């Protein structure tokens, strides 16, 4: 899970 | 007989104002995953706002962040439907 | 009432897929966005939209693209769909080389600037951050 | 778990950055239309569809009247912001 | 699926009607707002809401009201409705003596702060400006 | 007609  | 120049716009945001948006590096982003899923499932049964509402519930209930960074772990996300539409929208 | 959706065409579907960014932005590669862009392409293809995929557009290219699309003739199209897949901020989308005001992009399609889309639904789907706040949730 | 920002609906009278209009005798355009559409459709339509009709009413049936040319002949579109996860019916 | 709307009560309907503002603010009377507040009162009475009309609240009075309402027990209530009728700015609603952040108001009712409303629809109806831009419209 |  990554963030934008 | 005029209409506003800002009318008939719909902005489907992946996340609430001010918030991070989450993406899984292999599955893809939570929002787009859910949007395509719900569209594929309901585009011939539901009005677009109701489809997006189901997109909201999918992102809200079925996703929780996993991160090695403890600051970013176990976080949630709610999409944000912003409608300046004046009619109902059906894809059929 | 309901939007008239039985024009000859359903409309355009513009997918802007930004995965890799210039080193000056400090933005990380957005792994997994290709899965999104392809899934969107199939989804809206099946909805009978004229899908156009764009990959790694600069801030200038995005503006010029949206301008060119807004100056197309949408007279026999029912609607317009734009999907933005990139890094973002509140009201901001990122081109590979820097930020773009969402307002600047959307203003091209306002009722008075894009007559062939007047009275037709203009949908903008944005996958990007809108800030740095975290939702810790509740059970 | 669910997001703490979930299950909110913000029914704005106007679009972001824009003025909101009010008639000195009839009341504001948005609230006028909101009550009318609620009165007519609350037992037939889902809330988002009601608000959509509120949108078309404000957008098509209202135009500002002012002696001040700066404030004359202006329009208004409401702005529905939904973080709801289910459909809403008032019955 | 749909929100459970067959709780014992439909919920509160809080109407904050600001018509008159302190001269220190220089803000003018909002003529016609009483017509709004009364029509809202009647509409939501028919929707079986527990309506509470509030008139000319200061910025401090609004905060404490919304806070006290948030600490009520909504356990047998289906939903919550708040209507704001006043002057405004982007993200700002005006009390009779000054500005209030909308976020601060809404934050009282977040899922983790108002446990008795978690999973229930929280509706905020805002009649106020969001800036100073003018929509000139199109034919 | 007035603004807010």
């Amino acid at each position: 899970d990554e963030v934008x | 007989h005029k209409i506003p120049v800002e009318a008939d716009f719909l902005y489907a945001y992946s996340t609430a104002p001010g918030y991070y948006s989450w993406r899984n590096s292999k599955d893809g982003s939570w929002f787009i995953q859910s949007l395509c899923a719900m569209l594929k499932q309901y585009a011939d049964k539901l009005e677009f706002m109701h489809i997006l509402t189901r997109v909201n519930r999918k992102v809200a209930t079925e996703f929780e962040s996993f991160s090695f960074d403890a600051t970013f772990h176990a976080k949630k996300q709610i999409p944000c439907i912003v409608s300046m539409l004046t009619k109902e929208l059906y894809f059929y | 009432n309901s939007y008239k959706m039985d024009y000859p065409e359903m409309g355009l579907c513009i997918i802007i897929n930004n995965k890799n960014f210039h080193k000056s932005t400090g933005m990380t590669s957005r792994s997994g966005t290709d899965v999104d862009a392809a899934n969107l392409r199939e989804t809206f293809r099946n909805l009978k939209y004229e899908v156009r995929n764009k990959n790694d557009l600069t801030r200038e290219e995005i503006v010029e693209l949206m301008r060119d699309v807004s100056k197309e003739d949408h007279s026999k199209r029912s609607s317009f769909v734009c999907v933005l897949l990139s890094h973002g901020e509140e009201g901001i989308i990122f081109g590979t080389n820097g930020p773009v005001d969402l307002k600047k992009i959307t203003n091209f399609f306002r009722g008075d600037r894009c007559r062939s889309l007047t009275g037709k639904p203009k949908l903008f789907i944005i996958q990007a951050c809108r800030g740095t706040e975290l939702d810790c949730g509740i059970e």
